[PDB]
């Protein structure tokens, strides 16, 4: 039933993206330059996310810290220690309550800044990869036992779980509609969920390796997956296919963090090279190049208004480029 | 007016100390570059080495040209106020530079013998240096305070007029304390840090080169630092060996053995580290 | 002042 | 997507949808009644060749990289042979740990040798 | 068991061809590009 | 105005951070890790989601790990201990079925990327069993080099044999390719482990620390 539905995707297929982009105004060369740059951390820094005022921002450290940065001012407002040393994730909630972490300890800790543990979810068998905050009233965790699950704050227990990948879950992505949501795992194949079901409508597989970062666009019809075998793929749920491919003969490093910018023109993915490329969304080729870290970059972060991007390493800085 | 020289035994002096002066200076302010400019150098292990960089190019660009120039014709050519700052901040210069070389071999030891415990703040390290240099000023400041500048028939002299006394105990205690604060104390601290690090240390040729080089710092620090204090300690004892020409040929040969030990520490390090190679393949 | 004949040796 | 396809006493194994000159290749045994256990594994280049100590100098292992598949020789057979048999790719290119796992996504389903 | 079920209830879908989605994606990126800082 | 108030707190912040930079200087962090079959748990117990061990010696404190609360795949978490002191590799000598098992983890913990700079301790647990059963299989069915073999012990040296060909072959790809291999033999009952760890411990840091201060 796979071949047909192989000819099927083979038959739906009329022209190539890259043979379509001949008349289109190049983007052009585009150079960054580090504006402010953040220094409090020990160990090294391992996830982050930005607010919805674009202003606060919060990041995670592997030695038990979780410290809220001023992004204009570079002040330090709050800096809570952890239970468990060992972290791997952290969200921040849209209306600016909230604050989310979870790591090696299979615990989903949720602290309130209005500082103590507000919450304390424990069902999980392997460790937390993701999280996001759809409201303050429920969560998405995808964990390390090949299942992710939506919870409900409140009540405390699971309400709903997905369980349809192989190998381990290591990203996810909210729709801007708030009702559908893209995981991808360590099997490389990606999955789009619907919250209200709890079934998984459509399956892509494109990647070679473990898939290790998943955004979707602005409009919310398409979305990039980087893998462990340097490449970038972006996928679009109407075409059921993989739409375009990004890719260097030069490089043979994995991607880390992949993230859009606020019109989708541009697409920027963080490598285990100690740098960061940024590509464009449409001709396929790369235009920029940001490099000011001297360790691998692990986490990366655009703001809702599209005036800064954020990046941080393991050599325990976070920087901000304009 | 008998301090006067022909032009050959000039000319070997000037030679043999633009050699050293030249080299000093190139080594030093390279040795500084490098660890100041290429933002991985920059850690806390390496202040001790700039500062002592920069206290070794203090001490050969000054406190060498200027006695040069001071002792090939025993005359001043500069005036007052600089013959007070030449004998207040170049002797400063020579005490920072002693006591970071200490306080480098401190580290070296406390890194080798005790090595799970934690190495020292910046802050403290900061303190240090800053300690170190205020020392250095308040040795050097009575040399330079009561110096001054007389004139005489066809001489005019930059010395120090210390105030009078039938026993002459102030300067006697002067320099008889500045003798133990210069020579006994640090060299008995870097011998016995040096001594275990490398009983304790003797990829086993690595280990040998280091106990080679700590042989060979402790033995030219003390083969070019004794006569300078015997020469200044001298004129206690007999002060009727003041009074001809041999005794300046004594004072340029002790000058240019004092002040040949700047060269050492740049060709240590080149020696040992190829990264300091790879900075100076770079910096040429 | 002490001597026409002294070196005045310094550091 | 990736799919390994064995067949088979000369074994082969058939490699489709990845690129068969980047990866360091295995073939893993499974006994009835026993766990996974590693028996042989091939570089990218076929230089570096290494067996278990329980088939070496009766095993034989090569690859062809232009058809991009996997042979596996074996002879003067046993009855401790009797088992399934799988080729398992470990994961990262240029470099690897969990070819002998109980849910791993990157081998086939293997064939049965009955001595 | 689960996967044959998964890809039979996956199999009948409505897939729009490349050259709509690739129009759609050209006018999303052109509409907005006047707001786009970077 | 308001900051002011930003100010204030910010100084409070970084003061306090400090004084947590003077105590995660002052512990180190051992990763301990081995089979089901090795003896992990007692070693743990006599210095005393994841397991925690806090043992001080000679005034200096270590806090090492026993994890496990995941499934069999270990190739994703184990890049979470990069900053480790070192690794503590514990081997059931006993069982020459599940040694080559043991063997393979140890070659991928050597050649992984992220692991190419942490140096590992070895011990060769349960030799009590060893000396028992060489006395009493024959270490040859698996391993078809032992007949060849001369070593480089109460009544027999065939233990000495065995021991040291093990330890051997464990030593053998260690040395075909930074970091160094520390083994040790150690029996059911032994009060002596963490002065071994102590002791590695140090001349690791030593090792370090000879090229941070740019004497080779």
């Amino acid at each position: 039933l796979k071949n047909q539905i192989r000819d099927a995707r083979k038959a739906c297929a009329d022209a190539t993206l890259s043979q379509i982009t001949n008349n289109i105004d190049p983007v052009g060369r585009i150079q960054m330059r580090t504006r402010r740059t953040l220094r409090g951390h020990l160990a090294k820094i391992y996830a982050m996310h930005w607010g919805t005022d674009s202003r606060l921002l919060v990041s995670a450290s592997q030695d038990g810290k979780l410290i809220i940065w001023d992004s204009y001012t570079t002040n330090k407002v709050h800096a809570i220690p952890l239970r468990s040393s060992w972290v791997m994730t952290c969200a921040y909630a849209p209306s600016g309550n909230y604050v989310a972490c979870g790591g090696l300890d299979n615990i989903c800790s949720i602290y309130n800044l209005k500082v103590r543990v507000s919450r304390e979810l424990a069902g999980h068998t392997g460790y937390l990869s993701c999280c996001r905050f759809l409201d303050d009233n429920q969560i998405v965790t995808s964990s390390g036992d090949t299942t992710c699950a939506l919870w409900d704050i409140e009540t405390g227990q699971q309400t709903t779980t997905f369980t349809g990948h192989t190998g381990d879950v290591m990203s996810l992505s909210l729709a801007p509609d708030t009702r559908l949501f893209v995981s991808g795992a360590c099997d490389a194949s990606a999955k789009l969920w619907d919250v209200r079901e709890g079934m998984c409508r459509q399956t892509f597989t494109g990647h070679e390796s473990d898939i290790n970062a998943i955004c979707f666009f602005p409009n919310g019809n398409a979305f990039a997956t980087g893998s462990d075998d340097a490449t970038c793929r972006l996928f679009d749920l109407r075409a059921d296919q993989e739409l375009m491919t990004y890719s260097h003969d030069n490089i043979i490093c994995g991607i880390t963090s992949v993230s859009f910018s606020k019109s989708g023109r541009l697409l920027l993915a963080g490598y285990d090279d100690f740098n960061c490329n940024v590509w464009d969304a449409l001709k396929a080729d790369r235009a920029g190049v940001l490099a000011g870290h001297d360790n691998r970059v692990s986490c990366l972060g655009v703001t809702d208004d599209g005036m800064a991007v954020a990046t941080g390493s393991w050599d325990s800085f976070l920087k901000i480029w304009n | 007016n008998q301090f006067v020289q022909p032009a050959w035994q000039i000319v070997l002096w000037a030679a043999a100390y633009t050699v050293i002066v030249v080299t000093s200076v190139v080594g030093n302010v390279v040795v500084m570059w490098i660890i100041l400019a290429h933002k991985r150098m920059r850690t806390v292990t390496n202040y001790f080495l700039v500062n002592l960089a920069f206290a070794e190019a203090s001490m050969a660009a000054f406190n060498t040209v200027v006695n040069f120039t001071y002792a090939v014709h025993n005359e001043w050519y500069y005036g007052l106020f600089y013959c007070k700052f030449h004998n207040f901040f170049p002797i400063a210069a020579v005490f920072a530079s002693i006591y970071s070389m200490t306080a480098v071999a401190f580290d070296r030891y406390m890194a080798i013998i005790h090595p799970l415990q934690p190495r020292l703040s910046a802050t403290a390290t900061k303190v240090v240096i800053c300690v170190i240099w205020v020392l250095a000023l308040l040795l050097a400041f009575p040399q330079g305070y009561y110096s001054t500048t007389e004139t005489m028939p066809s001489r005019v002299v930059c010395m120090i007029e210390w105030p009078e006394h039938p026993n002459k105990i102030y300067e006697k205690v002067y320099h008889i304390c500045v003798t133990v604060l210069i020579y006994f104390l640090p060299l008995l601290v870097i011998g016995y840090a040096y001594t275990v690090v490398g009983i304790t240390l003797w990829q086993v040729s690595a280990k040998r080169k280091v106990v080679k080089m700590m042989i060979v710092v402790v033995c030219t620090f003390a083969i070019c630092w004794l006569p300078f204090h015997i020469f200044f300690l001298l004129p206690y004892i007999n002060p009727d060996l003041y009074l001809k020409k041999f005794i300046q040929q004594v004072y340029l040969a002790i000058m240019w053995l004092a002040m040949s030990s700047t060269m050492y520490n740049p060709i240590i390090y080149c020696c040992l580290n190829d990264r300091f190679r790879l900075g100076f393949k770079h910096a040429f | 002042r002490p001597k026409p004949q002294q070196f005045f040796g310094l550091m | 997507q990736v799919q390994l396809q064995e067949s088979g006493l000369r074994l082969s194994c058939a490699a489709s949808g990845f690129t068969f000159s980047n990866y360091k290749m295995n073939w893993v045994r499974q006994a009835p009644g026993k766990g996974l256990e590693w028996v042989s594994d091939i570089s990218q280049s076929g230089a570096s060749i290494s067996y278990t100590g329980s088939v070496k100098g009766r095993f034989t292992i090569s690859r062809d990289n232009a058809k991009n598949t996997l042979y596996l020789q074996m002879n003067s057979l046993k009855p401790e042979d009797t088992a399934v048999y799988y080729c398992a790719r470990c994961p990262a290119p240029f470099t690897c740990f969990d070819v002998t796992s109980t849910t791993y996504a990157y081998r086939g389903q293997g064939t049965q040798v009955t001595v | 068991r689960k996967l044959v079920e998964q890809l039979k209830m996956e199999a009948n879908i409505d897939r729009i061809k490349v050259s709509k989605a690739a129009a759609d994606l050209m006018a999303y990126c052109e509409a907005h590009a006047k707001e786009d800082p970077l | 105005n308001e900051e002011k108030a930003q100010r204030e707190a910010n100084k409070k912040i970084e003061k306090q951070l400090q004084k947590d930079k003077q105590v995660y200087r002052a512990t180190h962090r051992l990763l301990l890790l081995g089979a089901d079959n090795s003896g992990k748990s007692t070693i743990v117990k006599q210095m005393r989601g994841i397991f925690e061990t806090k043992f001080q010696v000679d005034k200096v404190n270590f806090h090492m790990f026993d994890v496990g609360g995941q499934r069999d795949e270990r190739r994703k978490w184990i890049q979470c201990f990069n900053d480790v002191t070192a690794i503590i590799f514990v081997v059931d000598s006993s069982d020459y079925n599940r040694l080559q098992e043991a063997l393979n983890l140890f070659k991928s913990i050597w050649n992984n990327r992220w692991l190419r700079t942490i140096s590992v301790i070895l011990f060769l647990n349960k030799q009590d069993l060893l000396a028992e059963k060489v006395l009493a299989s024959k270490i040859e069915d698996y391993f078809p080099e032992f007949a060849r073999y001369t070593t480089p012990p109460g009544e027999d040296p065939r233990v000495t044999r065995a021991k040291y060909f093990i330890r051997d072959e464990f030593l053998r790809i260690s040395t075909a390719s930074r970091h160094y291999c520390y083994p040790h033999f150690t029996c059911a009952v032994d009060t002596e482990n963490a002065r071994r760890i102590f002791n590695d411990c140090r001349d690791i840091i030593q090792r370090m620390h000879l090229r941070q201060y740019e004497l080779l």
